[PDB]
């Protein structure tokens, strides 16, 4: 009825007023709407969006990929590339095998493993990825896990040293600019 | 005629837009 | 796209942010309020004299 | 997809502006990468992660409130527990790099560490020192002999074993304790809800929607008014990043401080005054906290004074 | 014309004074950031430099010994030396003999 | 009053550029309680006089 706008309409269980027309967000942007035929509040739910990060071995190692959708799930992913309407046209490869579903979106081209290593490549949420040959997604390790033999009545003393020597580098100054504006 | 106290009402509804928990 | 985000021909190891992906509509939904007020056109049309 | 949406005509627009976008997309980006560095100079300190032993006896001392609790599945202590339960038109929100369970992992390694090891865990290997023993080597430190520990070690541990329990209740009971981290986080949300009700400005155009101006105006005479809303978002989304560029500089020069305080306060003993709290410093304790770091500051203050004549040599 | 003219050119002067306030009000940002890096270093060079220090992983990791610097463009390098123990046995320990 | 002063007719045009005017007047607030902040942790550093 003149209200017009893109999103994804859905059964709301919100109860308009008998008088009201649409709903709006603490930001004032719509939420809901009335059909005009039907006296049926539907929500209104925005087209969804994201970013979209590659994963690269680099190029002197492998032309291979890995593309991460941030903030999608995986299943809407794989319906939109189906029915093809995905702003990016180009589209991985999904061998089924390659398509994860981590905190951070849905990473196609990149096998898990239920491994863990140091961080090569951070994702997010604790997910990182390496080239290992193919590109493997794996959760973090912290550190090699350790357990002091505490004990009520035992000290370990060290009987020789070691001197080592390590470099700090620290930046002190910028580099001087004089602009005319005219 | 006369001359009394309005209190806290007359307050209508400014459009036709629901608005839930909202201030 | 990751090396025009660049602006090289080579790309070092590491994850870029290249672009923004956007599901696009589908078809279009216009609906309207019930058509109403039928003018009596059978009064004339559908005239037994 | 802010500044224009799903827009061809003002698309156009905006690419006749040089590369403002793309300065203000490299600079959210650096602040981005920078949060993450932030987070693991704190923590990750440990090169390895050190557990404490399945028997919890450390010469009377209770460490209870502050070591993990395997009762709970994430494995936080019972004061980080209650820590944790106090604090779209293109803007997108991403997940840190350590989720808040692997965070909890590196604060459980610094604990584990400190009450076995000590202070040699932060400057080598780990060698292990009976508790009492530590904290006897911790007394010698603020110039009190260690013949005074272990003649008040049963005194010693209730006094830290009731100071930890009244921890809780200053955090359980006290609202506005944790206003610092709720406060970074307000502002978060408060530029983040500003930057969406600039999009219903009109900042002198006809209208604030671009359709209903591609519409109701002319497209030679249309081009105008959209350049009014593409100039009024462009500087109402630099002003956000800007102000982020602020304020991320504070966010680091006190995650430079907490990086500072687990080195020295944590990872060994400070001479510095008050600065691992009021009185003279024995240990400290990391907490993690939603988007912060908690310590507990276990210090030694004096009591009970008397009056005494003195001389300074003696013939 | 000269009123056309006027009007296409207030674009390119406002256009380009956005261009130059983004630019400055960014190197104020940085310049906040060198200084407050450069703030440290003067200080490493005051504490590690020239004497030693009892500060932990502040002139780098284990026991600081001495350090020694080193220019380099826009910058400085510190290496510092420091102590490291090493060959722990274990032993049997007392707080008190009697 | 600075960009506008006293005029109801400049008063009306300035609301439609959004809220600018409330973040310029609580960033100087953040300021000045700052400022009263940074003299209390360096003085007020004694519980007794
Ligand atoms: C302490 O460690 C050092 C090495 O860090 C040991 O010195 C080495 O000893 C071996 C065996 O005799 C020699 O072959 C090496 O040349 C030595 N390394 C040097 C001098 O850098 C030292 O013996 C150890 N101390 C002990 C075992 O008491
Ligand atoms: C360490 O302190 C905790 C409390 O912080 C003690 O846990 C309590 O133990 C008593 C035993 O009678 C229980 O009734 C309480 O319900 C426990 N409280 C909680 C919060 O768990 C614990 O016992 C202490 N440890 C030792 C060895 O005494
Ligand atoms: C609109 O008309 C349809 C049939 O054309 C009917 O089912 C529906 O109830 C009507 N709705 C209203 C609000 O009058
Ligand atoms: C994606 O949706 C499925 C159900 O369709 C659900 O099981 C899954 O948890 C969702 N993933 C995320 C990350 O929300
Ligand atoms: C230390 O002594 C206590 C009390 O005697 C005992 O409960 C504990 O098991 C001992 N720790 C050991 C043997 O590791
Ligand atoms: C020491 O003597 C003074 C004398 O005025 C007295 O006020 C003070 O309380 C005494 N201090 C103590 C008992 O700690
Ligand atoms: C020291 O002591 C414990 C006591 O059993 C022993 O098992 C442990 O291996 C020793 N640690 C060493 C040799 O590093």
């Amino acid at each position: 009825n003149g209200l017009t706008g893109t999103g994804v309409l859905t059964k709301s269980n919100k109860k308009f007023l008998p008088f009201q027309q649409f709903g709006r967000d603490i930001v004032d942007t719509t939420d809901a709407v009335r059909d005009p035929q039907t006296l049926e509040i539907l929500d209104i739910t925005p087209c969804s969006f994201g970013g979209v990060s590659v994963i690269t071995p680099g190029t002197n190692t492998s032309n291979q990929v890995a593309v991460l959708y941030q903030g999608v799930n995986c299943t809407e992913v794989s319906v939109a590339i189906h029915a093809d309407q995905l702003t990016p046209t180009w589209r991985v490869y999904s061998t089924g095998s390659n398509v994860f579903q981590t905190r951070a979106g849905c990473l196609i081209g990149a096998e898990y493993v239920n491994n863990s290593y140091e961080c090569d490549i951070p994702i997010g949420a604790g997910v990182c990825a390496s080239y290992q040959q193919s590109i493997i997604a794996y959760t973090m390790s912290l550190g090699a896990e350790n357990s002091v033999a505490y004990s009520n009545n035992s000290i370990a003393i060290p009987t020789n040293f070691t001197i080592s020597v390590t470099t700090e580098i620290l930046p002190v100054s910028m580099t001087k600019t004089s602009v005319d504006c005219t | 005629q006369s001359y009394t106290n309005s209190f806290t009402r007359g307050v209508y509804y400014p459009d036709k837009v629901f608005r839930s928990s909202v201030l | 796209e990751t090396k025009c985000t660049l602006k090289s021909f080579t790309v070092e190891k590491g994850i870029y942010q290249t672009s923004n992906f956007r599901v696009q509509p589908t078809e279009s939904i216009v609906r309207f309020p019930n058509v109403t007020n039928l003018c009596p056109f059978h009064e004339v049309f559908n005239a037994t004299r | 997809m802010y500044i224009c949406g799903d827009s061809t005509e003002c698309s156009n627009l905006l690419l006749q502006y040089g590369s403002f976008c793309t300065q203000l997309k490299r600079a959210l980006t650096g602040i981005a990468v920078e949060q993450d560095k932030n987070t693991q100079e704190v923590f990750a300190q440990v090169k390895q992660i050190y557990k404490t032993p399945p028997i919890k006896y450390f010469g009377g001392f209770n460490f209870s409130q502050i070591l993990p609790d395997p009762s709970k599945p994430s494995k936080r202590s019972p004061i980080e527990d209650l820590l944790f339960n106090k604090v779209f038109n293109g803007l997108t929100v991403l997940p840190p790099l350590l989720t808040d369970e692997m965070i909890a992992q590196y604060t459980s390694a610094l604990l584990a560490g400190t009450i076995t090891s000590g202070w040699t865990f932060g400057a080598g290997p780990a060698l292990q020192i009976p508790f009492p023993m530590q904290m006897a080597y911790r007394f010698n430190g603020i110039g009190v002999t260690q013949n005074v520990l272990y003649e008040n070690q049963k005194l010693i541990a209730n006094q830290f074993n009731s100071a930890i329990g009244k921890i809780q209740d200053s955090l359980f009971s006290t609202p506005s304790a944790l206003g610092k981290l709720q406060d970074v986080v307000n502002h978060n949300a408060q530029a983040l809800n500003t930057l969406v009700k600039q999009l219903s400005s009109k900042f002198g155009a006809i209208s604030s929607v671009l359709n209903d101006i591609l519409s109701r105006l002319d497209p030679p005479e249309a081009e105008v008014q959209i350049d009014r809303l593409i100039t009024g978002r462009l500087q109402s989304l630099q002003t956000y990043v800007t102000q982020q560029l602020i304020r991320a500089a504070e966010i680091r020069a006190s995650a430079n401080l907490a990086a500072t305080k687990m080195s020295e306060c944590v990872l060994g003993q400070s001479k510095r005054v008050d600065f691992c709290g009021k009185g003279y410093h024995l240990m400290s304790f990391p907490q993690s906290a939603p988007h912060g770091v908690v310590f507990l500051h276990v210090t030694y203050v004096p009591a009970q004074e008397k009056n005494f004549t003195t001389a300074p040599a003696i013939c």
